[PDB]
RNA sequence: GGAAAACUUAAAAGAACUUUGGAAAAAGAGUGAAAAGAGCUUGAAAGAGUAAUAUGUGAACGGAUAAUUUAUAAGAAAAAU
RNA sequence: AUAAACAUACUUUGAAUCGGCCAAGUCUGGUAAGCAGGACUGGCGAUGCGGGAUGAACCGAACGUCGAGAUAAAGUGCCAAA
RNA sequence: AAAAUGAAGACAUUUUAACGAGUAAGGAAACGAAAUGGCGUAAGGACAACAAAAGUAGUAAAGAUUUAAAGUAAUUUAGAU
């Protein structure tokens, strides 16, 4: 599996992958936006306050029947949860991708999550044993993910 | 500077109770109250001039303008029919539009 | 000196509820439904082709530049057109090799008719060349 | 011969038909585009072919009122028609209103009934020669690239002719002055007030 | 009673050593003409994700006419006697 | 009298169709029916357009793509051109 | 439809006049003044650089995604990846 898109400087850039990975593509996709854009020193820290249930994740785009909570105010969204698993799966990534910032010496202070990105995976059925004889599927949502984190500075542009 | 115009107001097209012409532009000038006071401005200049927040690195003018003739009366209350070189903009109803002293055949 | 070329009606027709339906493609169908809300002029939807849009015959299937097409893959289908180089305009066809289509520039240049596709499959002399 | 249709052109030292002449034998002929003639000059003191009949109210010496172009709303004295062009040749005395000696098309003017007449304008130059020599051309195509500086240089080597041949307002600005508030009239400019309906106004 | 399932490359040369990780893997490195990386020739539509841009009061979409923005896109000749 | 030469007379081969519905200065059964059934014509079906707010049949008028002008039914306080 | 012209131009000739709604249904091919005109898929037989190297193709085929042009349309053409 392929990047979405490549760094504009890659000797400034990092990167870390996922595939096929066994956590929800629902969950995941909500956490992974909540993250886009916010310093890897930070974003750590708002990963961890969601495990220990201290930072909401907003439900934007799938809220059916997510029920409200108090930390989603100012958020524009009246739908948060705390997925566990998928915060977690995207600590493993951050740190992956933080060592690779270090083997190439770039200044870790300065790194944003610029890009990061999950897509759908192939899923794997199961069996479901319905009323009158009936077999039904049982399927899991794996996703990839991708993040790329980079070294922020000035630009100008005259 | 000084004032060479008249206001006239955009009223809409030439239609009907479910169809509309947009080639020909209905007008009612100022002070024309009656079909009779229609024959000296037949043929006079139209402009419809408007303005363009334009950036400031675009090279296109802030001030646009399209300009058309005054070709016939429209009914008994000195309404008259302008044919412009593109058709007004339906958003401009309502606003007013310039009716020159020329062509002069004074 | 060159004509004025007059299209009667500069839209697309397309094929009803094509804009609805993705497996409905655009390119047109006359429908013969026996309820069909086009086939029946109601109006709103009243738009199909006729023969009354046709394009005057003398300015017919002439190129914005005044000239017609005449589709070459070698040098020797220019000696067609030479003698009507203010009438015809070469046009390499889209399998013609980078080499070839340099010789077909290279002679129509010579006999001054002109190509429609100068800067077909040039090399990569457009940065640091 | 040539075949009618055969311009034959220099090949760039590249492969050529055995039939196609060779280069020693070739020479080019520059493209001409220009096909119809410009316009004939005829002597100075006859009428073009082309010349617009005024209307009526328009006689020498009467006052006009500009209701279009750079100097809208001004008014200006008409002295005679150009006739290699048609246009009024009208002066709103430099002195009075500041416009100079020029030429408008008769379709911009308003004729009003106020005259100033005077004979004796002396109009001995001021024709076509004269508007063609104060005019102000471009810099060709193909004149280097001569930015910008060309027009500043032109309209300073063109104003001593212009005051030179302003000796014609000399006439027509101590007449002016001998009707009262005539002057304050011709520098002042015209205005559409409120209920000046155009179709109601007379001149 | 009774199916489904064809294709890496010319050649496996099928990455092989380091760092992070419990591991799977990832990031480098390397082979190859080209990753074509084994879920391997190309890679469509339906469905998603990212980026850019635009719009908004109980459907949405289409057509005619203009305005705005963006894109395409027409020339090197040359006057009178 | 009027009209009629892309008039007139056809010949051969064959398709689809024979569930029909409406209007009326018309009729029969029925208390009557947007009911049932007929005579003559025009329509809808197979037909969009302008008008009757909306309407298969009513009124004007039947359609190649367009520009301008007089018009038809019918309208002219605002929606809506007058 | 009628006149005129006619071995090859070309736009399925030139001129004049009338005409052009439509369900079921019909108008097979060919027919120089053509007894409707055409687009598309695949396969077979020929034609395709006329001077003895004769359609395009590793100086990039088919396919795919888009950008523009031609055609009333069916579709065709070319650029970029």
């Amino acid at each position: 599996v392929k990047y979405c898109a490549k760094p504009v400087n890659v000797a400034k850039a990092a990167q870390a992958r996922g595939d096929n990975l066994k956590v929800h593509f629902k969950n995941t996709y909500e956490t992974a936006d909540a993250i886009r854009g916010m310093k890897v020193a930070r974003a750590q820290e708002f990963l961890k306050n969601v495990i220990i249930k201290k930072e909401i994740v907003p439900f934007r785009k799938h809220n059916g029947g997510v029920g409200r909570k108090a930390q989603c105010k100012g958020l524009n969204c009246a739908f948060g949860r705390w997925p566990v698993k998928s915060a977690q799966f995207i600590l493993k990534l951050l740190k992956n991708a933080v060592d690779n910032a270090k083997a190439k010496g770039l200044n870790t202070a300065l790194l944003t999550v610029s890009h990061i990105a999950v897509q759908e995976a192939r899923s794997s059925r199961r069996r479901l044993y319905r009323a009158h004889g009936s077999i039904n599927s049982f399927s899991s949502s794996p996703c990839h993910i991708e993040l790329i984190l980079t070294e922020k500075e000035k630009k100008v542009a005259k | 500077k000084c004032r060479l115009h008249v206001n006239a107001v955009f009223m809409g097209f030439q239609r009907a109770q479910r169809n509309q012409y947009p080639n020909v532009a209905l007008l009612q000038i100022s002070g024309v109250n009656t079909k009779e006071d229609t024959p000296f401005y037949i043929g006079k200049r139209v402009a419809y001039v408007y303005k363009v927040n334009v950036k400031k690195g675009s090279n296109k003018p802030a001030i646009r303008a399209i300009f058309g003739k005054i070709v016939a009366p429209h009914g008994n209350h000195g309404v008259v029919k302008a044919r412009f070189l593109h058709n007004l903009p339906p958003k401009a109803m309502g606003q007013n539009l310039k009716v020159f002293l020329y062509p002069s055949n004074i | 000196i060159k004509p004025k070329i007059v299209k009667k009606y500069t839209g697309h027709f397309k094929r009803f509820d094509s804009n609805r339906f993705l497996r409905v493609k655009a390119s047109w169908r006359v429908p013969r439904g026996i309820d069909n809300r086009l086939r029946r002029k109601f109006k709103g939807t009243n738009l199909l082709p006729k023969i009354g849009y046709g394009s005057a015959k003398a300015t017919r299937n002439m190129l914005p530049c005044g000239l017609y097409k005449f589709p070459v893959r070698n040098t020797t289908d220019l000696e067609m057109i030479m003698m009507q180089n203010r009438k015809y305009a070469a046009e390499i066809s889209h399998a013609v090799s980078a080499k070839k289509r340099q010789e077909i520039i290279q002679r129509a240049k010579i006999l001054n008719i002109r190509v429609l596709n100068a800067d077909a499959r040039i090399k990569k002399q457009e940065v640091a060349q | 011969s040539a075949p009618q249709w055969f311009v034959p052109v220099k090949a760039g030292d590249a492969k050529v038909p055995a039939y196609y002449p060779t280069d020693d034998m070739i020479q080019e002929q520059k493209k001409k585009l220009r096909t119809r003639k410009g316009a004939k000059i005829t002597a100075l003191d006859k009428p073009a072919w082309n010349l617009e009949k005024l209307r009526k109210s328009i006689v020498p010496g009467a006052i006009l009122i500009i209701v279009a172009g750079k100097y809208a709303g001004k008014k200006v004295v008409f002295l005679k028609q150009c006739i290699k062009s048609g246009a009024l040749i009208v002066t709103g005395p430099f002195k009075i209103n500041g416009v100079p000696l020029m030429r408008i098309n008769q379709r911009y003017v308003i004729a009003t009934s106020q005259k100033v007449d005077v004979s004796k304008v002396d109009t001995t130059g001021v024709d076509v020669k004269f508007f063609k020599k104060i005019a102000i051309k471009k810099a060709a195509f193909g004149k280097t690239v001569e930015e910008d500086f060309a027009k500043k240089q032109y309209e300073a080597k063109k104003a001593l002719i212009v005051e030179k041949q302003k000796q014609v307002d000399e006439s027509i600005v101590a007449e002016i002055k001998k009707v009262p508030y005539l002057k304050e009239y011709m520098a002042s400019y015209f205005t559409l007030k409120n209920g000046d309906h155009p179709h109601l106004l007379k001149f």
